[PDB]
Protein backbone atom coordinates (compact mmCIF):
# COMPACT_ATOMS: atom_id res chain seq x y z
CA UNK A 1 0.00 0.00 0.00
CA UNK A 2 2.17 2.49 -1.38
CA UNK A 3 -0.06 5.00 -2.60
CA UNK A 4 -3.22 6.70 -1.24
CA UNK A 5 -6.55 7.26 -3.37
CA UNK A 6 -6.95 10.68 -4.34
CA UNK A 7 -9.99 9.57 -7.45
CA UNK A 8 -12.93 11.89 -7.70
CA UNK A 9 -16.36 10.40 -7.23
CA UNK A 10 -19.47 11.59 -9.67
CA UNK A 11 -21.78 13.47 -7.37
CA UNK A 12 -23.74 10.79 -5.51
CA UNK A 13 -27.23 12.22 -6.28
CA UNK A 14 -26.66 13.18 -10.01
CA UNK A 15 -26.16 11.06 -12.98
CA UNK A 16 -26.01 11.06 -16.85
CA UNK A 17 -23.30 10.76 -19.37
CA UNK A 18 -19.69 11.79 -19.94
CA UNK A 19 -19.74 14.40 -23.08
CA UNK A 20 -16.48 15.99 -23.15
CA UNK A 21 -13.43 15.30 -21.45
CA UNK A 22 -10.21 17.80 -21.73
CA UNK A 23 -6.41 16.78 -21.06
CA UNK A 24 -4.09 19.86 -20.61
CA UNK A 25 -0.94 21.26 -18.84
CA UNK A 26 -0.97 24.03 -16.70
CA UNK A 27 1.03 27.02 -16.91
CA UNK A 28 3.19 25.13 -13.98
CA UNK A 29 3.50 22.45 -16.17
CA UNK A 30 0.98 20.29 -14.21
CA UNK A 31 -0.88 17.88 -16.32
CA UNK A 32 -4.66 18.38 -15.21
CA UNK A 33 -8.24 17.66 -16.33
CA UNK A 34 -11.59 18.66 -17.09
CA UNK A 35 -14.33 16.25 -17.43
CA UNK A 36 -18.21 17.72 -18.67
CA UNK A 37 -20.94 14.99 -17.64
CA UNK A 38 -24.31 15.84 -19.71
CA UNK A 39 -27.77 15.13 -18.06
CA UNK A 40 -31.02 16.00 -19.81
CA UNK A 41 -33.65 17.06 -17.57
CA UNK A 42 -37.22 16.77 -17.66
CA UNK A 43 -39.63 18.57 -16.43
CA UNK A 44 -40.95 16.84 -13.72
CA UNK A 45 -43.86 17.01 -10.49
CA UNK A 46 -42.02 19.77 -8.57
CA UNK A 47 -40.05 21.81 -11.19
CA UNK A 48 -39.98 25.30 -10.88
CA UNK A 49 -41.76 27.37 -13.59
CA UNK B 1 -31.40 25.06 -31.34
CA UNK B 2 -32.96 23.27 -34.56
CA UNK B 3 -36.86 23.20 -35.71
CA UNK B 4 -38.74 20.98 -33.33
CA UNK B 5 -40.13 17.83 -35.44
CA UNK B 6 -43.96 17.84 -33.93
CA UNK B 7 -45.93 20.22 -31.96
CA UNK B 8 -46.09 19.72 -28.13
CA UNK B 9 -49.27 20.83 -27.88
CA UNK B 10 -51.96 18.68 -30.32
CA UNK B 11 -49.26 16.00 -31.96
CA UNK B 12 -48.90 17.60 -35.21
CA UNK B 13 -45.70 17.15 -37.98
CA UNK B 14 -43.86 20.91 -38.19
CA UNK B 15 -40.41 19.35 -38.65
CA UNK B 16 -40.62 18.66 -42.43
CA UNK B 17 -42.27 22.38 -42.74
CA UNK B 18 -39.22 24.54 -41.68
CA UNK B 19 -37.48 24.64 -45.18
CA UNK B 20 -40.34 25.32 -46.66
CA UNK B 21 -41.84 28.41 -44.20
CA UNK B 22 -38.45 30.02 -44.61
CA UNK B 23 -38.90 30.00 -49.00
CA UNK B 24 -42.81 30.69 -48.17
CA UNK B 25 -41.13 34.13 -46.74
CA UNK B 26 -38.24 34.65 -49.20
CA UNK B 27 -39.04 32.97 -52.48
CA UNK B 28 -42.40 33.75 -52.82
CA UNK B 29 -42.22 37.26 -50.59
CA UNK B 30 -45.35 36.40 -48.32
CA UNK B 31 -46.33 37.29 -44.72
CA UNK B 32 -45.57 34.98 -41.59
CA UNK B 33 -49.07 34.44 -41.46
CA UNK B 34 -50.18 33.43 -45.03
CA UNK B 35 -47.01 31.19 -44.70
CA UNK B 36 -48.15 29.44 -41.86
CA UNK B 37 -51.67 29.21 -43.29
CA UNK B 38 -50.19 27.63 -46.83
CA UNK B 39 -48.64 24.83 -44.39
CA UNK B 40 -51.31 23.61 -43.07
CA UNK B 41 -50.98 24.85 -39.84
CA UNK B 42 -54.48 26.14 -38.77
CA UNK B 43 -54.48 25.60 -35.15
CA UNK B 44 -52.40 28.53 -32.97
CA UNK B 45 -50.24 25.90 -31.50
CA UNK B 46 -48.56 24.42 -34.52
CA UNK B 47 -48.53 27.98 -36.07
CA UNK B 48 -47.27 29.09 -32.95
CA UNK B 49 -44.50 26.20 -33.16
CA UNK B 50 -42.84 27.44 -36.26
CA UNK B 51 -43.36 30.82 -35.62
CA UNK B 52 -41.97 31.03 -32.31
CA UNK B 53 -38.74 28.79 -33.06
CA UNK B 54 -35.67 30.09 -33.57
CA UNK B 55 -32.83 28.14 -35.40
CA UNK B 56 -29.92 28.31 -33.62
CA UNK B 57 -28.22 25.25 -34.77
CA UNK B 58 -27.49 27.83 -38.30
CA UNK B 59 -25.09 30.03 -36.07
CA UNK B 60 -23.49 26.24 -34.05
CA UNK B 61 -22.17 25.35 -37.52
CA UNK B 62 -20.22 28.05 -37.37
CA UNK B 63 -17.73 26.54 -35.42
CA UNK B 64 -15.04 23.99 -36.59
CA UNK B 65 -14.69 21.19 -33.93
CA UNK C 1 -4.64 5.42 -25.28
CA UNK C 2 -5.85 7.98 -27.99
CA UNK C 3 -6.59 11.17 -28.14
CA UNK C 4 -7.46 14.20 -30.10
CA UNK C 5 -6.49 18.04 -30.48
CA UNK C 6 -8.90 21.28 -30.06
CA UNK C 7 -8.53 23.44 -32.36
CA UNK C 8 -7.40 21.08 -35.25
CA UNK C 9 -8.28 17.42 -36.92
CA UNK C 10 -5.85 15.65 -35.96
CA UNK C 11 -5.52 12.16 -34.07
CA UNK C 12 -2.50 11.79 -31.77
CA UNK C 13 -2.20 8.65 -29.82
CA UNK C 14 0.45 9.67 -27.85
CA UNK C 15 -0.55 7.54 -24.00
CA UNK C 16 1.12 8.24 -20.66
CA UNK C 17 4.43 10.17 -20.44
CA UNK C 18 3.48 12.14 -23.17
CA UNK C 19 0.60 14.47 -23.55
CA UNK C 20 0.94 18.11 -24.54
CA UNK C 21 1.17 19.14 -27.18
CA UNK C 22 0.17 18.42 -30.53
CA UNK C 23 1.67 16.84 -34.01
CA UNK C 24 2.34 19.81 -36.20
CA UNK C 25 0.60 22.81 -34.57
CA UNK C 26 1.93 23.84 -31.14
CA UNK C 27 -1.23 24.00 -29.04
CA UNK C 28 -1.74 22.25 -25.67
CA UNK C 29 -5.21 22.14 -25.73
CA UNK C 30 -6.21 17.93 -25.98
CA UNK C 31 -9.71 16.39 -25.61
CA UNK C 32 -9.86 12.45 -25.26
CA UNK C 33 -11.69 10.11 -27.93
CA UNK C 34 -14.77 8.64 -28.17
CA UNK C 35 -15.32 5.43 -26.46
CA UNK C 36 -15.71 1.89 -28.68
CA UNK C 37 -18.55 0.23 -26.66
CA UNK C 38 -22.00 1.58 -27.69
CA UNK C 39 -24.58 3.40 -25.51
CA UNK C 40 -28.04 2.86 -26.06
CA UNK C 41 -30.56 5.41 -26.04
CA UNK C 42 -34.45 5.27 -25.16
CA UNK C 43 -36.01 7.66 -27.79
CA UNK C 44 -38.27 9.26 -25.42
CA UNK D 1 -35.78 9.86 -10.58
CA UNK D 2 -39.21 8.81 -7.95
CA UNK D 3 -41.41 8.44 -11.47
CA UNK D 4 -43.09 5.46 -11.78
CA UNK D 5 -42.08 3.33 -14.77
CA UNK D 6 -44.98 4.09 -17.69
CA UNK D 7 -46.11 0.51 -19.00
CA UNK D 8 -47.67 0.62 -15.28
CA UNK D 9 -50.66 2.26 -16.94
CA UNK D 10 -51.61 -0.38 -18.53
CA UNK D 11 -49.56 -3.25 -17.91
CA UNK D 12 -51.00 -5.53 -14.96
CA UNK D 13 -48.52 -5.73 -11.86
CA UNK D 14 -46.93 -8.76 -10.03
CA UNK D 15 -50.15 -10.87 -8.68
CA UNK D 16 -52.24 -7.91 -9.40
CA UNK D 17 -55.91 -9.02 -11.09
CA UNK D 18 -57.91 -7.24 -13.68
CA UNK D 19 -61.09 -7.07 -11.78
CA UNK D 20 -61.89 -7.47 -8.09
CA UNK D 21 -65.24 -7.73 -6.82
CA UNK D 22 -65.56 -6.98 -3.44
CA UNK D 23 -69.16 -7.28 -1.48
CA UNK D 24 -70.91 -3.63 -0.34
CA UNK D 25 -71.25 -3.89 3.53
CA UNK D 26 -73.14 -0.49 3.47
CA UNK D 27 -76.41 -1.28 1.21
CA UNK D 28 -77.46 -4.65 0.55
CA UNK D 29 -76.97 -6.29 -3.33
CA UNK D 30 -74.59 -4.10 -3.89
CA UNK D 31 -71.02 -4.51 -4.92
CA UNK D 32 -67.76 -2.52 -5.34
CA UNK D 33 -65.40 -3.57 -8.13
CA UNK D 34 -61.78 -2.36 -8.63
CA UNK D 35 -60.52 -2.15 -12.15
CA UNK D 36 -56.61 -2.50 -12.59
CA UNK D 37 -54.79 -0.36 -15.49
CA UNK D 38 -57.81 1.72 -16.72
CA UNK D 39 -58.89 5.07 -16.27
CA UNK D 40 -62.01 7.28 -17.39
CA UNK D 41 -61.91 5.96 -20.87
CA UNK D 42 -63.62 2.63 -19.83
CA UNK D 43 -64.99 3.56 -16.11
CA UNK D 44 -67.13 6.84 -18.06
CA UNK D 45 -68.48 4.67 -20.33
CA UNK D 46 -69.33 1.25 -18.41
CA UNK D 47 -71.30 4.00 -15.51
CA UNK D 48 -73.30 5.34 -18.32
CA UNK D 49 -74.24 2.00 -19.78
CA UNK D 50 -75.14 0.76 -16.27
CA UNK D 51 -77.54 3.32 -16.18
CA UNK D 52 -79.75 2.72 -19.45
CA UNK D 53 -80.54 -0.69 -17.57
CA UNK D 54 -83.54 -0.07 -15.40
CA UNK D 55 -82.73 -3.00 -12.90
CA UNK D 56 -80.06 -0.73 -11.56
CA UNK D 57 -80.34 0.75 -8.32
CA UNK D 58 -76.91 2.59 -8.23
CA UNK D 59 -73.97 2.97 -10.78
CA UNK D 60 -70.74 5.13 -10.27
CA UNK D 61 -67.39 4.55 -10.74
CA UNK D 62 -64.52 6.68 -9.49
CA UNK D 63 -60.53 7.30 -9.67
CA UNK D 64 -59.07 8.08 -6.20
CA UNK D 65 -56.05 8.96 -7.39
CA UNK D 66 -54.44 10.21 -10.67
CA UNK D 67 -51.64 9.04 -10.02
CA UNK D 68 -52.25 5.14 -10.08
CA UNK D 69 -54.15 3.70 -13.04
CA UNK D 70 -56.87 2.09 -11.61
CA UNK D 71 -60.88 2.74 -10.65
CA UNK D 72 -63.49 1.67 -8.23
CA UNK D 73 -67.08 0.78 -9.94
CA UNK D 74 -70.20 0.42 -7.25
CA UNK D 75 -72.95 -1.19 -8.60
CA UNK D 76 -76.33 -1.85 -6.88
CA UNK D 77 -79.19 -3.73 -8.62
CA UNK D 78 -82.93 -4.96 -7.76
CA UNK D 79 -83.22 -8.14 -5.90
CA UNK D 80 -83.43 -11.36 -7.53
CA UNK D 81 -80.62 -9.62 -10.16
CA UNK D 82 -76.96 -10.27 -9.81
CA UNK D 83 -74.76 -7.46 -10.48
CA UNK D 84 -72.42 -9.33 -12.54
CA UNK D 85 -75.14 -9.86 -14.73
CA UNK D 86 -75.87 -6.32 -15.27
CA UNK D 87 -72.31 -5.26 -15.76
CA UNK D 88 -72.06 -8.15 -18.84
CA UNK D 89 -75.05 -7.05 -20.36
CA UNK D 90 -73.79 -3.35 -20.20
CA UNK D 91 -70.37 -4.44 -21.91
CA UNK D 92 -71.91 -6.96 -24.24
CA UNK D 93 -74.26 -3.54 -25.65
CA UNK D 94 -71.26 -1.39 -25.41
CA UNK D 95 -69.58 -4.17 -27.69
CA UNK D 96 -72.78 -4.60 -29.75
CA UNK D 97 -73.01 -0.65 -30.38
CA UNK D 98 -69.08 -0.37 -31.00
CA UNK D 99 -69.54 -3.26 -33.84
CA UNK D 100 -72.53 -1.60 -35.44
CA UNK D 101 -70.82 1.92 -35.19
CA UNK D 102 -67.69 0.51 -37.04
CA UNK D 103 -69.68 -1.15 -39.79
CA UNK D 104 -71.42 1.90 -40.15
CA UNK D 105 -68.12 3.62 -40.35
CA UNK D 106 -66.98 1.34 -42.72
CA UNK D 107 -69.68 1.33 -45.22
CA UNK D 108 -69.95 5.58 -45.11
CA UNK D 109 -66.16 5.61 -45.72
CA UNK D 110 -66.73 3.51 -48.63
CA UNK D 111 -68.67 5.59 -50.41
CA UNK D 112 -66.40 9.05 -50.13
CA UNK D 113 -63.91 10.57 -52.71
CA UNK D 114 -60.04 12.21 -52.48
CA UNK E 1 -77.24 -0.56 -40.03
CA UNK E 2 -78.94 -0.30 -36.29
CA UNK E 3 -77.22 1.05 -34.16
CA UNK E 4 -75.34 4.50 -34.36
CA UNK E 5 -75.02 6.47 -37.44
CA UNK E 6 -71.95 8.15 -38.83
CA UNK E 7 -72.51 10.85 -41.94
CA UNK E 8 -68.71 11.94 -43.73
CA UNK E 9 -68.81 15.37 -44.06
CA UNK E 10 -65.29 15.70 -45.41
CA UNK E 11 -62.57 13.11 -46.06
CA UNK E 12 -59.27 13.17 -47.00
CA UNK E 13 -56.14 11.81 -46.13
CA UNK E 14 -55.02 13.95 -43.45
CA UNK E 15 -58.71 14.31 -41.90
CA UNK E 16 -62.12 13.25 -41.48
CA UNK E 17 -64.68 15.63 -40.98
CA UNK E 18 -68.26 13.10 -39.59
CA UNK E 19 -71.01 13.29 -37.64
CA UNK E 20 -72.10 10.95 -34.74
CA UNK E 21 -76.03 10.10 -34.46
CA UNK E 22 -77.86 8.07 -31.39
CA UNK E 23 -75.17 7.80 -29.48
CA UNK E 24 -74.13 8.35 -25.76
CA UNK E 25 -71.79 10.99 -24.80
CA UNK E 26 -69.20 8.93 -22.58
CA UNK E 27 -68.80 6.79 -25.89
CA UNK E 28 -68.07 9.49 -28.28
CA UNK E 29 -65.76 10.71 -25.38
CA UNK E 30 -64.21 6.99 -24.46
CA UNK E 31 -64.23 7.00 -28.41
CA UNK E 32 -61.55 9.99 -28.52
CA UNK E 33 -59.67 8.93 -25.21
CA UNK E 34 -58.91 5.90 -27.15
CA UNK E 35 -58.33 7.48 -30.78
CA UNK E 36 -55.86 9.90 -28.89
CA UNK E 37 -53.80 7.21 -26.53
CA UNK E 38 -54.90 3.68 -27.03
CA UNK E 39 -53.97 2.63 -30.47
CA UNK E 40 -50.93 0.63 -31.55
CA UNK E 41 -48.14 2.43 -33.26
CA UNK E 42 -44.99 1.83 -34.80
CA UNK E 43 -42.03 3.91 -33.20
CA UNK E 44 -38.14 4.78 -32.54
CA UNK E 45 -37.90 3.35 -29.28
CA UNK E 46 -33.78 2.30 -28.80
CA UNK E 47 -31.05 4.31 -30.50
CA UNK E 48 -27.52 2.89 -30.61
CA UNK E 49 -24.91 5.70 -31.41
CA UNK E 50 -21.50 4.76 -33.17
CA UNK E 51 -20.23 8.34 -34.05
CA UNK E 52 -21.90 11.83 -33.35
CA UNK E 53 -19.58 14.91 -34.16
CA UNK E 54 -22.83 16.68 -35.01
CA UNK E 55 -23.74 19.76 -32.86
CA UNK E 56 -27.04 18.44 -31.53
CA UNK E 57 -26.47 15.78 -28.41
CA UNK E 58 -27.05 12.01 -28.37
CA UNK E 59 -30.31 11.76 -26.65
CA UNK E 60 -31.25 14.77 -28.55
CA UNK E 61 -31.03 13.14 -31.78
CA UNK E 62 -32.18 10.13 -29.89
CA UNK E 63 -35.73 12.07 -28.81
CA UNK E 64 -36.26 13.35 -32.19
CA UNK E 65 -35.85 9.98 -34.04
CA UNK E 66 -38.33 8.97 -31.88
CA UNK E 67 -41.12 11.65 -32.49
CA UNK E 68 -40.33 10.10 -36.33
CA UNK E 69 -43.90 8.93 -37.68
CA UNK E 70 -43.20 5.32 -39.07
CA UNK E 71 -45.72 3.57 -40.88
CA UNK E 72 -47.67 1.42 -38.80
CA UNK E 73 -50.41 -0.02 -41.39
CA UNK E 74 -49.61 -3.64 -41.03
CA UNK E 75 -48.50 -3.22 -36.90
CA UNK E 76 -51.54 -5.37 -36.12
CA UNK E 77 -49.48 -8.45 -37.29
CA UNK E 78 -45.90 -7.13 -35.79
CA UNK E 79 -45.80 -8.17 -32.06
CA UNK E 80 -45.04 -5.92 -28.56
CA UNK E 81 -41.27 -6.84 -27.78
CA UNK E 82 -42.34 -7.85 -24.33
CA UNK E 83 -44.83 -10.47 -25.41
CA UNK E 84 -42.28 -11.91 -27.88
CA UNK E 85 -40.11 -14.92 -26.97
CA UNK E 86 -36.74 -13.24 -28.51
CA UNK E 87 -33.88 -11.92 -26.63
CA UNK E 88 -34.24 -7.90 -26.53
CA UNK E 89 -35.98 -7.78 -29.99
CA UNK E 90 -36.35 -9.51 -33.13
CA UNK E 91 -38.18 -9.49 -36.54
CA UNK E 92 -41.40 -10.40 -35.60
CA UNK E 93 -41.59 -7.44 -32.58
CA UNK E 94 -39.17 -4.57 -33.90
CA UNK E 95 -38.01 -3.04 -37.51
CA UNK E 96 -34.26 -1.86 -37.43
CA UNK E 97 -33.36 1.21 -39.88
CA UNK E 98 -29.86 2.41 -39.69
CA UNK E 99 -28.65 6.16 -40.59
CA UNK E 100 -25.63 7.02 -41.79
CA UNK E 101 -24.95 10.80 -42.59
CA UNK E 102 -21.87 13.07 -43.01
CA UNK E 103 -20.83 15.81 -44.54
CA UNK E 104 -19.47 16.18 -48.25
CA UNK E 105 -20.26 19.74 -49.55
CA UNK E 106 -19.17 22.92 -48.70
CA UNK E 107 -22.72 24.22 -47.80
CA UNK E 108 -24.92 22.76 -45.00
CA UNK E 109 -25.61 19.01 -45.26
CA UNK E 110 -29.17 18.49 -44.35
CA UNK E 111 -29.98 15.04 -42.74
CA UNK E 112 -33.90 14.44 -43.41
CA UNK E 113 -36.29 11.11 -42.11
CA UNK E 114 -35.79 10.27 -45.82
CA UNK E 115 -32.03 8.70 -45.16
CA UNK E 116 -33.41 6.21 -42.61
CA UNK E 117 -32.40 3.21 -44.23
CA UNK E 118 -34.67 -0.54 -43.38
CA UNK E 119 -31.95 -3.07 -42.50
CA UNK E 120 -34.22 -5.44 -40.68
CA UNK E 121 -36.44 -8.23 -42.52
CA UNK E 122 -39.63 -6.70 -43.12
CA UNK E 123 -41.18 -10.28 -44.73
CA UNK E 124 -43.66 -9.40 -46.38
CA UNK E 125 -45.43 -6.46 -43.47
CA UNK E 126 -45.89 -3.27 -44.61
CA UNK E 127 -44.73 -1.25 -41.47
CA UNK E 128 -40.93 0.46 -40.96
CA UNK E 129 -41.11 2.72 -43.51
CA UNK E 130 -41.22 6.58 -42.52
CA UNK E 131 -44.04 9.02 -43.44
CA UNK E 132 -42.96 11.71 -46.26
CA UNK E 133 -45.60 13.76 -46.53
CA UNK E 134 -43.44 16.56 -47.62
CA UNK E 135 -43.52 18.50 -51.10
CA UNK E 136 -39.70 17.46 -51.54
CA UNK E 137 -40.05 14.34 -50.63
CA UNK E 138 -37.02 14.29 -47.85
CA UNK E 139 -39.63 14.39 -44.98
CA UNK E 140 -38.52 15.34 -40.99
CA UNK E 141 -35.60 17.44 -40.82
CA UNK E 142 -33.15 15.40 -38.30
CA UNK E 143 -30.33 17.47 -38.25
CA UNK E 144 -27.46 19.38 -39.65
CA UNK E 145 -23.91 18.42 -40.44
CA UNK E 146 -21.22 21.13 -41.50
CA UNK E 147 -18.26 20.04 -43.58
CA UNK E 148 -16.55 17.24 -41.62
CA UNK E 149 -19.03 16.36 -38.92
CA UNK E 150 -20.45 12.48 -39.26
CA UNK E 151 -23.84 10.99 -37.55
CA UNK E 152 -23.85 7.28 -37.90
CA UNK E 153 -26.21 5.10 -35.85
CA UNK E 154 -28.30 2.42 -35.40
CA UNK E 155 -32.51 2.52 -34.64
CA UNK E 156 -34.80 -0.41 -33.16
CA UNK E 157 -38.76 0.56 -33.53
CA UNK E 158 -40.89 -1.01 -31.38
CA UNK E 159 -44.52 -1.47 -31.18
CA UNK E 160 -46.37 0.81 -28.38
CA UNK E 161 -48.96 2.39 -27.45
CA UNK E 162 -49.62 6.38 -27.13
CA UNK E 163 -50.34 5.87 -23.61
CA UNK E 164 -46.86 5.06 -22.36
CA UNK E 165 -45.23 7.82 -24.77
CA UNK E 166 -47.08 10.60 -27.04
CA UNK E 167 -44.30 9.22 -29.80
CA UNK E 168 -46.62 6.65 -30.17
CA UNK E 169 -49.31 8.98 -30.95
CA UNK E 170 -51.42 7.93 -34.26
CA UNK E 171 -53.54 11.35 -34.52
CA UNK E 172 -52.79 14.80 -33.66
CA UNK E 173 -56.08 16.97 -32.89
CA UNK E 174 -59.52 15.27 -32.82
CA UNK E 175 -62.22 17.92 -33.16
CA UNK E 176 -65.62 17.65 -30.61
CA UNK E 177 -68.34 19.62 -30.26
CA UNK E 178 -71.47 18.87 -29.35
CA UNK E 179 -74.96 21.26 -29.10
CA UNK E 180 -73.86 24.31 -31.32
CA UNK E 181 -76.88 26.24 -29.78
CA UNK E 182 -76.12 25.33 -26.06
CA UNK E 183 -79.94 24.12 -26.08
CA UNK E 184 -78.76 21.10 -23.35
CA UNK E 185 -77.67 24.31 -21.50
CA UNK E 186 -74.45 22.55 -20.34
CA UNK E 187 -72.58 25.83 -20.70
CA UNK E 188 -73.12 29.33 -19.06
CA UNK E 189 -71.53 31.76 -21.36
CA UNK E 190 -69.47 34.48 -19.80
CA UNK E 191 -70.32 38.25 -21.06
CA UNK E 192 -70.51 41.98 -20.47
CA UNK E 193 -73.94 42.94 -22.69
CA UNK E 194 -74.86 40.69 -25.39
CA UNK E 195 -73.91 36.74 -24.74
CA UNK E 196 -75.14 35.66 -28.81
CA UNK E 197 -73.11 39.07 -29.86
CA UNK E 198 -69.94 38.60 -28.11
CA UNK E 199 -69.88 34.96 -29.01
CA UNK E 200 -68.71 33.64 -31.91
CA UNK E 201 -71.31 31.38 -33.63
CA UNK E 202 -70.12 27.99 -34.71
CA UNK E 203 -70.15 26.15 -38.38
CA UNK E 204 -72.00 23.47 -36.90
CA UNK E 205 -74.94 25.89 -36.13
CA UNK E 206 -75.58 25.31 -40.15
CA UNK E 207 -76.74 20.99 -39.02
CA UNK E 208 -79.09 22.18 -36.28
CA UNK E 209 -82.06 24.06 -35.75
CA UNK E 210 -81.72 27.52 -33.70
CA UNK E 211 -84.43 27.56 -30.76
CA UNK E 212 -87.39 29.34 -30.07
CA UNK E 213 -87.91 32.10 -27.73
CA UNK E 214 -91.21 30.72 -27.32
CA UNK E 215 -90.45 27.50 -26.48
CA UNK E 216 -88.71 26.50 -22.82
CA UNK E 217 -86.44 24.73 -21.91
CA UNK E 218 -86.29 21.16 -22.57
CA UNK E 219 -85.06 19.31 -19.59
CA UNK E 220 -85.70 15.74 -20.64
CA UNK E 221 -83.26 16.28 -23.84
CA UNK E 222 -79.75 14.61 -24.05
CA UNK E 223 -76.38 14.11 -25.95
CA UNK E 224 -77.43 12.29 -29.55
CA UNK E 225 -75.63 14.68 -32.52
CA UNK E 226 -71.63 14.87 -32.38
CA UNK E 227 -69.66 16.54 -34.68
CA UNK E 228 -66.37 15.27 -34.78
CA UNK E 229 -63.14 16.01 -37.13
CA UNK E 230 -60.30 13.52 -36.93
CA UNK E 231 -56.58 14.17 -38.09
CA UNK E 232 -54.08 11.70 -38.12
CA UNK E 233 -50.27 11.90 -38.66
CA UNK E 234 -49.47 9.25 -40.91
CA UNK E 235 -48.62 6.40 -39.72
CA UNK E 236 -52.37 5.40 -39.64
CA UNK E 237 -54.83 6.10 -42.44
CA UNK E 238 -57.85 8.44 -40.72
CA UNK E 239 -60.47 5.64 -41.54
CA UNK E 240 -58.10 3.11 -39.85
CA UNK E 241 -57.49 5.53 -36.67
CA UNK E 242 -60.94 5.76 -36.13
CA UNK E 243 -61.72 2.08 -37.13
CA UNK E 244 -58.75 0.45 -34.78
CA UNK E 245 -60.05 2.96 -32.49
CA UNK E 246 -63.33 1.59 -32.29
CA UNK E 247 -61.55 -2.07 -32.04
CA UNK E 248 -59.66 -1.44 -29.49
CA UNK E 249 -62.09 0.35 -27.05
CA UNK E 250 -64.61 -3.23 -28.44
CA UNK E 251 -61.46 -5.24 -27.75
CA UNK E 252 -60.42 -4.27 -24.28
CA UNK E 253 -63.87 -4.19 -23.05
CA UNK E 254 -64.07 -8.04 -24.18
CA UNK E 255 -60.93 -8.20 -21.75
CA UNK E 256 -63.04 -7.24 -18.94
CA UNK E 257 -66.15 -9.40 -20.03
CA UNK E 258 -63.32 -12.51 -20.62
CA UNK E 259 -62.34 -11.54 -16.96
CA UNK E 260 -65.78 -11.58 -15.80
CA UNK E 261 -66.14 -15.18 -17.35
CA UNK E 262 -62.68 -16.17 -16.09
CA UNK E 263 -63.48 -15.09 -11.99
CA UNK E 264 -66.35 -18.20 -12.09
CA UNK E 265 -63.34 -20.64 -11.40
CA UNK E 266 -63.23 -22.23 -7.99
ZN1 LIG F 1 -50.53 21.88 -32.47
ZN1 LIG G 1 -3.11 20.63 -33.53
ZN1 LIG H 1 -38.95 -10.44 -30.96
Amino acid sequence: HSKRDASTPLRSTENGIVDQVLVTTNQDGLKFVKVRVRTTKIPQIGDKF
Amino acid sequence: MIVPVRCFSCGKVVGDKWESYLNLLQEDELDEGTALSRLGLKRYCCRRMILTHVDLIEKFLRYNP
Amino acid sequence: LKYICAECSSKLSLSRTDAVRCKDCGHRILLKARTKRLVQFEAR
Amino acid sequence: MNAPDRFELFLLGEGESKLKIDPDTKAPNAVVITFEKEDHTLGNLIRAELLNDRKVLFAAYKVEHPFFARFKLRIQTTEGYDPKDALKNACNSIINKLGALKTNFETEWNLQTL
Amino acid sequence: EEGPQVKIREASKDNVDFILSNVDLAMANSLRRVMIAEIPTLAIDSVEVETNTTVLADEFIAHRLGLIPLQSMDIEQLEYSRDCFCEDHCDKCSVVLTLQAFGESESTTNVYSKDLVIVSNLMGRNIGHPIIQDKEGNGVLICKLRKGQELKLTCVAKKGIAKEHAKWGPAAAIEFEYDPWNKLKHTDYWYEQDSAKEWPQSKNCEYEDPPNEGDPFDYKAQADTFYMNVESVGSIPVDQVVVRGIDTLQKKVASILLALTQMDQD
